[PDB]
């Protein structure tokens, strides 16, 4: 069955997006870092994460 | 000081739960469909081949009233 595929993969785009948005790359992040994190959330961010959950 | 930050009345109700419609008629619906399809189906079927045998004997009958020239 290969159509849920193409049916979620925009979703992990969405998510890929997110994670372009909070750290700066679309896969490798680096963001979790000991100590924490390494940068603040952005503003406007978690609208859009309410939004697509 | 500014940062990211719900508002105050906080997010809204998201769903989380399965929503499965639940659709279509009862199988004896559509079981009298399809008796009801095959009847009709038998009915114009037999009309119909009865019919084509009246004009098969006609057609025979010209071959035979043909015949004793040929």
């Amino acid at each position: 069955a290969m159509t849920p595929f193409f049916w979620m993969f925009e979703e992990r785009e969405k998510m890929f997006e997110f994670y372009e948005r909070v750290s700066g790359a679309r896969m490798h992040a680096a963001y979790v870092r000991p100590g924490g994190v390494h940068q603040d959330l952005p503003l406007g961010l978690m609208d859009d994460i309410y939004e697509f959950s | 000081v500014k940062q990211d930050m719900p508002p105050v009345g906080g997010y809204g109700p998201i769903d989380y739960k399965r929503n499965l419609p639940r659709r279509g008629l009862s199988g004896y619906s559509m079981f009298a469909v399809g008796i009801g399809a095959l009847l009709f189906g038998y009915w114009s079927m037999m009309r119909w081949n009865r019919e084509r045998r009246r004009l098969q004997i006609e057609d025979f009958e010209a071959r035979i009233a043909l015949m004793p020239l040929l």
